């Protein structure tokens, strides 16, 4: 990470064929071309974290 | 004349042998005359590689 | 067993097919790439006689 | 300051032991409970203060 | 229906590499402890995290 | 298996031979069949030998 | 630094993505196989308590 | 204080209960119940995949020498230093010992095994009355020839005080007293294929030589008296009903071992030269 | 037929310490006992 | 290694002149060209398989294993 | 396509494009401890060893090793061990009967599964019991390989 983007906050439609999948649109500033870069994901567990993240 | 010179046959091939298995470049004195990419694991992926 | 083609390539009788119509542009649904002549640059096709010019 | 702070606090007479979390046995895997540097290093200091005890 | 522009394409030499999909995939939720310091423990291979 | 190839490369060698296929209407699906395990209405049997000799 | 500013985590997911041009920006395609590896806590009202009994 | 923690489901209680481990998430759950009992495993197998005490004894040892960052007008003293605290412990005469019979073994180009199995036969007396020095060396070529022994590994006297000059009686009476010391704290066919490798030869005539000291064993005619050397001669008496010239002088210069015998041995294996083949 | 050890196609029928060098061939790799017991695969 | 069986591009039934496609060049001295044309595979997407194969089964096969 | 990412022909990947083995080894070996007895490859019963796996230790045999040629999922046990000391109140102190495991037996990685395939032992350089196994796995080329 460099700046105030890499960090977006997402919602989910389940998919199959095990991947990762997103739009086309926000790659550049995830700055990422399809090369085999690798994503990290997180999950929160209480409804104040979860609400934050929603809404910022 | 017998008893020392065997056991200084274990001492060339032990040292041959730590020597060519671990990449350290020297006697065991814990990394002096240093330098280390001397005993890479040999690359076996594909003959041109 | 018995198995169909469209869910694997096993049970497939085709392996080919042919497929043309319009030889001759005159439906114009698409045009051809040229770098000086549209003619000379392609050859004609092989079903070019059974339709006029 | 007088309440924390005071030169003779800063020669060392006592000695303080570290608890077994920070210097736990490994338990190393076939018979060993795996010993690890700051219990061997504590060992040794006992060593030498009952052998400098003895002596003088 | 007739495609607009059109295409170069034709037979050309590819190649398989190694790093495959099935050693990268790696997930993990409450599993095993390091006692020195009560963090979830590395690797791919001990399901770490 | 004693050759110098493995099974399921033997088995995927197998499956592309295409067979008779006339008659193909007559039996049925073994989906839609009733019985387990292939009966002779839903499917046939293949036996294959060779010999080092 | 490898202790206290940052460490090791817990809900965590780590695959390669591919593009997609149907998915808009606020979604993500997340494989099932990690979905079922995840988990996210809920709580119990009268509101969710049919769908949760189904679920569970 | 008993020092005992002892697991039991809270609700179960049918015995000292049938429970598994969940090491996958490190939890462990009593499997009638379905309830968990406990939480947040050490792992056992991760610290062996991380990096001789019980012969080096509880007191543990340094070795210290030299670096990189540092100074030699230092690590000279250093080297000076190391045995100033070798006499407080007889660990310094125990390693000693395992230098040299490290010397020894791997002079006789023994195993890691032997190896270890002569460290446990000197660390498991060290110290008698009945020990009591004697050259310091008897002890150690006992214990060399007792860790071979309970290695099921065969070595001749003749490769002992070829090894070490222990005038093959202190080490006699040294072999008497570290047996009753064995037993207190409580196979020559193995021979064969070293004898066969200093002469070079296939296998079946070991194999035959091996069923014809099998057979001879159990008849009759010891004959020789130490029947080592009525093994030598049934390789003797082997190779002489084959065609390959290993003669009598050749033999007996090889095995440093007495022609005489092998002429006694071969008349009397010429009388008994019936029942010993099988093909 | 428990070892094979070699280039025969023999079933030495070896179990324990019978000249496990092999009598009829040169071997010291104790070739073992290809499975008489019957396989399940899958060719989808 | 085996000469494949029905052709990525094509499809067709591929290895029925394999070794006819050897045998036209000891004993007839027989040009490929002309050979592949005679063998009458009127696309290339089925000359390329055989243009390509290379045989590894031979020097699989010239161990003696067991 | 998009940014160097691929379509690919499934009914070629049917047809048998880039298909692959996959050979894994495995080292494995005994010691000596103590009291000079080694360690054993057993089968382990129900009343074995200490602190048993889930690994539904029925594919191994009386050997303590593997048939090649069955198929094996990612948790699954191939070979055994046993502890031979010998002297520490060998069966009968600390633990039950159950005798003297201490049980490191060597399950496959979790997540592979397939053939094992052509097992071999062979004593090693002190003269033990030494093995080595080799598990045969195909893997159909998938959405997220690298080419
Ligand atoms: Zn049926
Ligand atoms: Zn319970
Ligand atoms: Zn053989
Ligand atoms: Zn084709």
């Amino acid at each position: 990470s460099l700046h105030k983007m890499s960090m977006m906050a997402h919602r989910v439609k389940v998919i199959p064929y095990s991947t990762f999948r997103l739009n086309l649109s926000v790659t550049s500033p995830y700055n990422a071309d399809f090369d085999g870069d690798e994503m990290n994901l997180h999950v929160p567990q209480s409804e104040e974290t979860r609400a934050e993240l929603s809404q910022l | 004349f017998n008893m020392k010179l065997a056991i200084n046959a274990k001492t060339i091939t032990s040292g041959l042998k730590y020597a060519l298995a671990t990449g350290n470049w020297g006697e065991q004195k814990k990394a002096m005359s240093s330098r280390a990419g001397v005993s890479q694991v040999l690359n076996r992926y594909t003959y041109s590689s | 067993k018995k198995g169909i083609a469209k869910e694997h390539a096993k049970w497939g009788p085709a392996a080919a097919i042919e497929f043309e119509y319009d030889p001759w542009n005159k439906l114009k649904h698409t045009d051809y790439w040229y770098e000086q002549d549209s003619a000379k640059e392609w050859p004609q096709s092989k079903n070019c006689e059974y339709e006029d010019p | 300051n007088e309440v924390f702070s005071r030169p003779e606090w800063m020669i060392l007479t006592c000695l303080p032991v570290p608890p077994p979390p920070v210097r736990p046995s490994i338990s190393f895997n076939e018979s060993q409970r795996g010993e690890d540097d700051l219990t061997f290093k504590l060992a040794d200091i006992l060593k030498a203060n009952i052998s400098l005890e003895t002596l003088e | 229906k007739k495609l607009m522009a059109q295409i170069f394409f034709g037979p050309t030499y590819y190649q398989r590499l190694r790093h495959m999909v099935d050693d990268k995939i790696h997930a993990r939720a409450r599993g095993p402890m390091q006692v020195l310091t009560r963090q979830p423990v590395e690797g791919r291979s001990r399901d770490g995290g | 298996n004693t050759t110098v190839l493995a099974d399921e490369f033997i088995a995927h060698r197998l499956g592309l031979i295409p067979l008779q296929s006339m008659d193909i209407e007559q039996l049925e699906y073994s989906r839609d069949c009733f019985c387990e395990d292939h009966c002779d209405k839903c499917s046939v049997v293949l036996t294959l030998q060779a010999f080092g000799e | 630094r490898g202790n206290l500013m940052g460490k090791r985590v817990d809900f965590s997911a780590r695959t390669v993505i591919s593009g997609d041009p149907n998915l808009e920006l606020d979604q993500v395609g997340v494989p099932k196989s990690i979905a079922k590896t995840l988990t996210y806590p809920e709580v119990v009202t009268p509101y969710n308590i049919d769908r949760l009994t189904q679920l569970v | 204080p008993n020092l005992n923690i002892v697991l039991t489901c809270p609700e179960c209680k049918v015995y000292p209960p049938k429970i598994v481990e969940r090491f996958s998430e490190g939890d462990v759950v009593c499997a009638l119940c379905g309830l968990v009992l406990s939480d947040k495993l050490v792992d056992t197998r991760s610290e062996w995949r991380t990096f001789n005490p019980l012969l080096d004894g509880n007191n543990l040892s340094t070795r210290i020498g030299k670096g990189e960052t540092t100074d030699m007008r230092f690590t000279k003293e250093l080297n000076k230093a190391q045995g100033k605290n070798v006499m407080d412990k007889k660990d310094n005469e125990v390693q000693a010992a395992f230098a040299k019979i490290t010397m020894l073994c791997d002079a006789a180009e023994l195993p890691k095994i032997v190896k270890d199995c002569a460290k446990e036969a000197y660390k498991l007396c060290h110290d008698e009355k009945t020990l009591k020095g004697k050259s310091m060396e008897s002890i150690m070529a006992a214990s060399i020839l007792i860790g071979c022994r309970r290695a099921e590994v065969a070595r001749t006297f003749k490769e002992i005080q070829s090894l070490i000059h222990v005038k093959t009686k202190e080490f006699g009476k040294t072999l008497n007293i570290m047996k009753n010391i064995l037993r207190g704290k409580s196979q020559n066919l193995t021979y064969i294929p070293r004898f066969c490798s200093h002469l070079g030869l296939p296998m079946q005539v070991t194999t035959s030589a091996e069923y014809t000291a099998k057979k001879c064993k159990e008849i009759k005619e010891i004959a020789g008296k130490s029947p080592i050397t009525i093994a030598v001669v049934s390789i003797y008496l082997n190779i002489l009903l084959f065609q390959i010239p290993i003669t009598a002088a050749k033999v007996g210069q090889t095995l440093q071992v007495t022609e005489g015998t092998i002429k006694s041995g071969y008349k009397i294996l010429y009388e008994h030269r019936d029942k010993l083949v099988d093909p | 037929l428990k070892y094979i050890c070699a280039e025969c196609s023999s079933k030495l029928s070896l179990s324990r310490t019978d000249a496990v060098r092999c009598k009829d061939c040169g071997h010291r790799i104790l070739l073992k006992a290809r499975t008489k017991r019957l396989v399940q695969f899958e060719a989808r | 290694m085996i000469v494949p069986v029905r052709c990525f591009s094509c499809g067709k039934v591929v290895g029925d002149k394999w070794e006819s496609y050897l045998n036209l060049l000891q004993e007839d001295e027989l040009d490929e060209g002309t050979a592949l044309s005679r063998l009458g595979l009127k696309r290339y997407c089925c000359r390329r398989m055989i243009l390509t194969h290379v045989d590894l089964i031979e020097k699989f096969l010239r161990y003696n294993p067991l | 396509n998009q940014e160097d990412s691929m379509i690919m022909n499934q009914s070629s990947i049917d047809r048998g494009l880039f298909r692959s083995l996959f050979f894994r080894s495995y080292m494995d070996q005994e010691k000596k401890y103590g009291m000079s007895i080694t360690e054993t490859f057993e089968k382990p019963q129900r009343t074995n060893t200490l602190r048993m796996k889930h690994g539904t230790y029925d594919k191994l045999d009386d050997d303590g090793l593997i048939a090649p040629g069955v198929r094996v999922s990612g948790e699954d046990v191939i070979i055994g061990k046993t502890t031979p000391i010998s002297p520490d109140e060998e069966e009968l102190g600390q633990r039950t009967a159950y005798h003297s495991k201490r049980d490191a037996s060597t399950p496959l990685r979790s997540t592979e599964n397939g053939i094992v395939d052509q097992v071999l032992v062979t004593t090693n350089q002190d003269g033990l019991k030494f093995v080595k196994v080799r598990v045969r796995t195909t893997k159909i080329p998938q959405i997220g390989d690298k080419f």
